[PDB]
């Protein structure tokens, strides 16, 4: 027919190849180095996570005898809830203040898509023409909602304050920092204010506030760098959670200049303006104070999982070794 | 009643006047034929409905357009490859009349009724009518080795009127002849017609019609008038109907695509039910989940059912078909490239001319082979002979045995001898030269006279035109041994006896016929004595020997030795005729010749009168040379558990000889014929009016003629129901034969039509549900090549009839070793490895949405980025599995020929069942549980919580997609056994490509251009910088793969496969003895156990020399 095929390794189907064989001496080592490397990691994660100082206060007050059930039915919409908690052990270094919501499906598909990123990106066209996705919250009466969406509308609007109850019994306020709680990319890339002008008043012209919001997006904060679409608390909320039970960074309690602990052990009071209702759908609001760890945060599951997987790998290796020896 | 000597074409008006004679349909083809392509078009519609859409239309078009584009690209090269196949090999040209003179024309520029012209060794382009020819009386000799298996030449005659008026070219052009004949039929043994010319009617018969598969032999030129052309030729009518061949796994994959569809509907319906329930006691109380749409909870569940069809759509693959056919396309090129299947003698490589039937080569159960031209070279050589009880042919020197290593005999002392005779025996030469044993001289004088061959001396080269290759072998052999047939005349022959020019007067040639099994010649010596010389079968000749035959016992022993060596044997004899005895017989002989009323039987009666007391000269032995490696190939494919059946159109004697030479029939086998087979089948009928037909331990073979094949298979209102018994009675008989024939070690069907060949193949496909391979050459094998699951066409010859209709095409039968044991065996392993992993990586990827449903309110929120689902099946997991399906090798090609037992794995369909399919779905299901619930455990707690905390859905999505890509690309490395550089590059390149593209999508630069499409800006940078995110990804991959490694090791340690055992002792294997024929099986106790007689020849040649028809 045609000429002779050319003698190449690929076409003659003899490419230089490594032939791995799952021999007794090739798989058993990987079942022991994994076992001997995963166990120490699990010990490190487990012990380090346990060393993290954390307190979690559930201020939802859904069950009676919690001293702010009065805020489940706030006849006067200013409702203030006060809870006394004690830090048996002092907190050292930077401490992070979080608020947690349980049974809050912020990953619902109808919810996740209810936003206009082109609007949050500071696009002039998308400011006055919110997308169809944020449909129920596009326009309030005649002009469009500036942060359109079910996500922006349902923003966490509780206010949390911490006071240190000293020996004098006078509550000492604790400084809370609301800056640098969001992703740098979210602050400086994803979220931008509408272009032009120098005052947010004129920039957000011809747009309503979200129906659930008390005040417009103009004055989310007094700082010109923390109001508008670039507000830290707003951007933290906009970052939807992966699971129904989550927590979102609220404030940074910076390390004190003095050598004393940032949150010395003693009596504390949590003064929260109850604004966010979650008890309708069996939700739970929480306040979490946690100290910084150079191994991320407190993840005992990863510590235990590495011990379990590492332990089983060693156990499998011994079982495989016995089986191989019998069938040698 | 059934006749063992004929091909039963019976059990299976036209008018001729002389000289008066690309992308739109392919996309649609792959859409409708494939249910999955319409499935992905339906999803596009469901993805464009905002009420139900859960994934962007990008998520399906991008994979679909790539899949559609790649399929179109493959279909183009197949279209171009097929065009090249047809064009480059259909370059056949014949001379036709369309102007005042002949001119070269293609075989396609042939109309019904145009005068043509052929030369020596020309294939006949169409069924023609002999009008004139070079040799006298407008004869024409044609070999029909392509129309049937017959290896001898047949003479054809023209009309006595066309012979004497259409000799010149000028009159052929003006020939205005009108022919009425039957409509195109398949039956090649007669032709009913009439030629109306010169105001006269001339009836026609098949002796005047040259058929398409014929080849002109020993004729300088012959002119014919085309009667039929193209598909109207009787040989094309015998070609079957082309069918669209599909593999055993092609049907399987359709069932599996329907199984994943059913699973997808059921999972979506359950998840839709859960959402309807979730929206009742949770979703309706959630103020933040208010969409201003008065949708009832059950309507939301109905409305999300289409959402989960979209989300879980990747369960059914979008690249399964392209991946399967891209793998087969590459696997088909390894056949075209194999240098071990390349025949350098004819410059013919193997050709995978169908790129769609590849893994089926690794599943063959039965091989149905042709004989003439497929198992043989169409060469016959004189090997041995017994003279006066002394066997000649062994390696000998001088007058006594000295050593085995003997040089070729020197024939320089002979003037006419040439090198065609490779004889290693010098003792015979002294007997011829010395002359002390004149019967040795007399033995080879017989071979130079008892033939009926013709001699060509037009230029002094003394070429022999033998119609029987046996005669050509014997006449050539005697020519080398000093007895050369020089010239022939109507009455005389001019044999030269060692240079002595002696002219004998032929008084009678007792022609050959199949039932006669011998021929004789009576010649008058120059002295004046009359001698009768006869050669033929040992059985017939031993019935006509003189009482005093001292060499009878010794000659019988030699015939047994020749028979045990798989050679074709003839017995030589003669007698002295007295002058008074001959004239008495001659008077009766002449009467039977002139008497035309019963000439055939009249001549036979007088033949027996003179062949009464014959003195035995000796015996000959002729080898019908097989193709090299044929017995080796049959022994190895028998170790692969493949049964080889020989279906040939050649005579029973030739078929049985090649069966013994091929080692298919040994001296252990007991051979059953149609007479015996029919009796056994009958006994099964009255017995039932299943017990094994034979004892299990015996060795048996069937030699079945076409007449007996029809006899045993019954293929020789009241009408309505009466047919059901006739059809049901046949169907029971059809099944009984298949069970009988499949109970035999070997089966040979001889004298069968092209339809019968396909019929036998079809019976095994039906009643055994077996995968069948048919290999052959010539147009009589096209029917079974098209019928079989795989059809191989022996290429490299000059006629390409079986090549065009075949799936594969190599030149040598021995290349069937590598086609099945190497290429098919690997192709099956590689196809099943691909399917085992391909359905793993699609379930592991898609079932993550299923587990995330239990934490997002059953809202069909994807667990991945929108653009990860777009590129997963085309970028992140496409290349590595393709490279495995093209490069995997469990053992070496040389080590897979050494162990044909590895082939049985694919015959039993062990590497991919419905069970192996569901085990890979369970593998993907369990992988998706870990790919989700390990990240979920980490994310349920603190995962790097600071300002840049990746505890959100996007970080969750990136983490699971990262672990999935590493896991499914590390699984394909555990599956791979042949780790090439490209295999390593694809596995790590696929993981590297995912990270490279992901960081490009999650970038500030692209977000500014269009924020709407890309929502994951900055997620990869934040998520993959955290130690817990990488500690979570590492843990997920380890838990996904460590159990797999333990299972693979335990399975290999406790239940190692045949490949595993060979690899363990690969370096400790050194004993591989080459195949050897059974050199000696001689025994004592029976004078005759089997007759090795075989002689391909026909009637009518003696009558040509007897008259002046063939003498010029
Ligand atoms: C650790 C306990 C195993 C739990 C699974 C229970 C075991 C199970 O159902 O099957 C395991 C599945 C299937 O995935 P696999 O393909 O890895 O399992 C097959 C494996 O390929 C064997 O080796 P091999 O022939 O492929 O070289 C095969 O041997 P053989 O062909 O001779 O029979 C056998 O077939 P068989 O089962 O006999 O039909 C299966 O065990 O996935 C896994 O390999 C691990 C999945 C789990 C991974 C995540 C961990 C939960
Ligand atoms: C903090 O956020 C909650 C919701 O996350 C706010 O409660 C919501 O307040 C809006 C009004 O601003 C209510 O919308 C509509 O108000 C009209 C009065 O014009 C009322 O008649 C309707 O019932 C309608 O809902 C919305 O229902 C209400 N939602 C809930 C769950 O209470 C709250 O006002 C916010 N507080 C601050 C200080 O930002
Ligand atoms: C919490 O502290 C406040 C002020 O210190 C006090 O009035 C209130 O009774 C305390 N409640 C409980 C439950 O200790
Ligand atoms: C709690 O905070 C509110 C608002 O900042 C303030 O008016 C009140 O005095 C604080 N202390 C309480 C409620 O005990
Ligand atoms: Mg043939």
């Amino acid at each position: 027919k045609t000429r002779r095929p050319d003698n190449t390794a690929f076409k003659q189907q003899r490419l230089p190849a490594w032939q791995p064989i799952l021999t007794a001496g090739t798989v058993l080592p990987i079942f022991f180095i994994i076992g001997l490397i995963f166990i120490p990691i699990g010990i490190g994660i487990f012990v380090t996570s346990n060393n993290i100082r954390e307190i979690e206060i559930d201020y939802t007050g859904t069950e009676p005898s919690s001293p702010c059930n009065k805020c489940l039915s706030p006849d006067v919409t200013p409702c203030f809830c006060t809870i006394n908690f004690t830090l048996e052990k002092s907190f050292e270094g930077n401490v992070f203040m979080y608020y947690g919501l349980s049974n809050f499906y912020q990953n619902h598909r109808r919810y996740v898509k209810s936003r206009d990123d082109s609007q949050l990106n500071g696009d002039s066209s998308a400011l006055l023409n919110p997308s169809k996705e944020c449909e129920p919250y596009r326009r309030n009466e005649d002009k469009p909602i500036a942060p359109c969406g079910a996500i922006a509308n349902s923003m966490f609007n509780d206010t949390l304050e911490l006071f240190l109850i000293g020996n004098d019994s006078y509550p000492i306020p604790i400084a809370l920092k609301k800056k640098g709680i969001a992703w740098w990319t979210d602050k400086n890339v994803k979220f931008r204010n509408p272009p032009g002008g120098d005052n947010l008043e004129e920039r957000f012209k011809g747009t309503t506030k979200p129906v659930n919001w008390l005040k417009p997006v103009y004055m989310l904060d007094s700082d010109p760098d923390n109001n508008g679409f670039i507000n830290e608390d707003f951007i933290v909320w906009m970052r939807t959670a992966a699971l129904p039970t989550f927590r979102k960074l609220y404030r940074l309690i910076e390390r004190k200049s003095d050598l004393h602990p940032t949150l010395p052990a003693g009596r504390y009071s949590l003064n929260v303006t109850y604004n966010y209702p979650v008890h309708y759908f069996d939700g739970r609001k929480r306040m979490i104070l946690s100290t910084i760890s150079w191994m991320g945060g407190k993840n005992p599951f990863l510590g235990i999982a590495y011990i379990a997987v590492g332990s089983i790998s060693f156990l499998l290796g011994v079982v495989l070794l016995v089986i191989n020896h019998k069938y040698r | 009643q059934p006749n063992d000597e004929v091909v039963p074409y019976s059990d299976d008006t036209w008018q001729v006047k002389a000289n008066d004679r690309t992308f739109i349909p392919m996309n649609l083809f792959e859409q409708f034929k494939r249910a999955a392509n319409l499935y992905f078009l339906a999803l596009l519609i469901l993805q464009a409905v905002p009420q139900i859409s859960t994934l962007a239309w990008y998520t399906t078009l991008v994979p679909l357009l790539v899949v559609l584009g790649v399929t179109a690209i493959k279909d183009l090269v197949d279209d171009v490859a097929r065009h090249k196949m047809d064009k480059e090999i259909n370059n056949r040209t014949c001379e036709v009349i369309k102007d005042g003179r002949f001119k070269v024309a293609k075989w396609k520029e042939i109309q019904v009724g145009d005068v043509i012209r052929l030369k020596k060794n020309d294939f006949v382009p169409a069924d023609i009518l002999l009008l004139s020819s070079s040799e006298p009386n407008s004869l024409c000799y044609v070999e029909t080795a392509e129309l049937d298996g017959e290896t001898n030449l047949k003479f054809k005659m023209s009309l006595e009127i066309t012979d004497q008026y259409l000799q010149r070219e000028d009159t052929l052009a003006t020939f205005d002849g009108f022919i009425e004949c039957e409509e195109p039929n398949n039956r090649l043994d007669k032709f009913t017609g009439t030629l109306f010319w010169r105001n006269t009617s001339f009836p026609l018969d098949a002796d005047k019609i040259l058929l398409r598969g014929c080849v002109i032999r020993n004729t300088d030129f012959c002119h014919g008038l085309v009667i039929f052309a193209g598909a109207d030729t009787k040989i094309m009518k015998n070609s079957g109907k082309t069918r669209f061949k599909r593999t055993k796994i092609d049907y399987l994959m359709n069932y599996m695509v329907y199984t994943i569809f059913v699973v997808l509907i059921l999972l979506s319906a359950g998840l839709a039910i859960g959402h309807a329930y979730w929206e009742a006691q949770v979703g309706n109380s959630s103020w933040y989940l208010y969409d201003g749409e008065d949708d009832t909870p059950s309507y939301r569940g109905f409305l999300i059912f289409w959402g989960y069809i979209i989300v879980l759509n990747t369960m059914v693959p979008i690249s399964l078909y392209v991946s399967v056919e891209v793998i087969r396309l590459g696997q088909s090129h390894f056949i075209n490239w194999d240098l071990q299947m390349y025949y350098a003698e004819k410059d013919t490589p193997a050709k995978a001319r169908t790129t769609t039937l590849n893994e089926q080569l690794g599943q063959i159960h039965y091989i149905f082979s042709d004989k003439t031209g497929t198992l043989t070279q169409n060469i016959m050589t004189f090997k041995k002979c017994c003279i006066n009880g002394q066997i000649y042919g062994d390696h000998r020197d001088a007058s006594q045995h000295n050593h085995n290593k003997i040089e070729q005999v020197d024939f320089s002392w002979n003037t006419y001898a040439d090198g065609k005779l490779a004889f290693y025996d010098h003792y015979l030469i002294e007997q011829i030269q010395s002359g002390k044993e004149p019967e040795v001289r007399q033995f080879f004088f017989l071979l130079a006279v008892c033939h009926t061959v013709m001699v060509d001396r037009t230029d002094g080269q003394l070429n022999y035109q033998a119609a029987s290759p046996d005669e050509g072998a014997l006449v050539n052999a005697a020519r080398n041994f000093g007895f050369a047939f020089l010239a022939r005349t109507q009455n005389t022959i001019t044999i030269s006896e060692l240079g002595t020019e002696r002219t004998y007067n032929v008084l009678a040639i007792l022609d050959f016929n199949s039932d006669r099994k011998r021929m004789s010649i009576i010649v008058r010596t120059p002295e004046g004595n009359i001698k009768l010389y006869c050669k033929g079968a040992d059985t017939v000749i031993y019935e006509r020997l003189h009482r005093m035959n001292p060499t009878k016992q010794e000659t019988q022993d030699a015939l047994d030795i020749f028979a045990n060596e798989t050679l074709r044997t003839l017995c030589l004899c003669y007698k002295e005729i007295e002058e008074k005895e001959f004239t008495e017989w001659n008077k009766k002989f002449m009467a039977a010749s002139v008497a035309s009323t019963n000439r055939d039987e009249a001549l036979d009666k007088v033949y027996e009168e003179i062949e009464k007391d014959l003195i035995l000269l000796g015996a000959t032995a002729i080898e019908d040379k097989l193709q090299d490696g044929v017995p080796e190939t049959i022994s190895k494919l028998a170790k692969a558990d493949i049964k080889i059946w020989v279906l040939t159109g050649d005579k029973k004697e030739t078929a049985e000889n090649i069966g013994f030479a091929c080692e298919l029939l040994t001296e252990d086998t007991t051979i059953c014929y149609g007479e015996d087979i029919n009796s056994l089948l009958h006994a099964r009928m009255e017995n039932q009016r299943q017990e094994s037909f034979f004892p299990p331990g015996g060795n048996r073979a069937l030699i079945i003629t076409g007449s007996w094949l029809n006899e045993i298979l019954l293929e020789k209102r009241m009408r309505t129901q009466s047919k059901r018994r006739l059809e049901a009675k046949k169907e029971q008989r059809q099944k009984n034969f298949v069970d009988l024939a499949c109970e035999c070690s070997a089966v040979i069907c001889c004298r069968v039509t092209p339809k019968q060949k396909a019929m036998v193949v079809d019976l095994v496909k039906r009643y055994k549900k077996a995968i069948t391979l048919a290999i052959g050459d010539g147009a009589n094998d096209v029917n079974m090549i098209k019928t079989a699951h795989i059809g191989v066409g022996i290429s490299g010859q000059e006629g390409m009839q079986a090549v065009m209709s075949s799936d594969y095409s190599f030149a040598q039968f021995r290349y069937l070793q590598r086609l099945l044991l190497v290429h098919g065996r690997w192709s099956y392993i590689r196809m099943c490895k691909f399917l085992r992993y391909f359905f793993y990586k699609n379930f592991a990827f898609t079932l993550v949405h299923f587990w995330y449903s239990f934490f997002n309110g059953y809202s069909a929120q994807t667990a991945y980025e929108d653009w990860f689902i777009t590129l997963y099946n085309v970028l992140y997991t496409s290349l590595p599995v393709l490279l495995m399906g093209l490069l995997d090798q469990d053992v070496s090609d040389k080590l897979s020929l050494r162990f044909p037992g590895l082939y049985i794995v694919g015959q039993r369909d062990l590497l991919f069942n419905y069970k192996r399919f569901f085990v890979s779905l369970l593998h993907g299901v369990l992988t998706s549980m870990i790919l989700f619930f390990i990240p979920l455990g980490a994310y349920l707690q603190t995962v790097g919580q600071d300002g840049e905390a990746p505890s959100d859905y996007q970080s969750f999505a990136v983490t699971i997609a990262s672990a999935l890509v590493i896991t499914v690309n590390f699984q394909i490395g555990l599956d791979t056994s042949y780790w090439t550089f490209v295999n390593a590059f694809s596995i790590f390149g696929s993981i590297a490509l995912y990270f490279g593209i992901m960081f490009d999508f999650h970038s500030a630069g692209i977000h500014v251009l269009f924020p709407s499409a890309f929502q994951f800006t900055g997620t990869a940078s934040n998520a993959l910088r955290q130690p817990y995110i990488w500690l979570t990804i590492i843990l997920t991959v380890a838990v996904c793969l460590l159990p797999v490694v333990a299972i693979r090791f335990l399975s290999m340690t406790i239940w190692p496969s045949e490949s595993d055992k060979i690899q363990k002792h690969r370096k400790r294997l050194k004993a591989e003895e080459q195949w050897q024929r059974r050199q000696q099986v001689f025994r004592r106790g029976v004078s005759t156990r089997r007759s090795a007689y075989a002689f391909s020849h026909q009637r009518g040649y003696a009558d040509l020399i007897s008259s002046g028809r063939s003498i010029r």
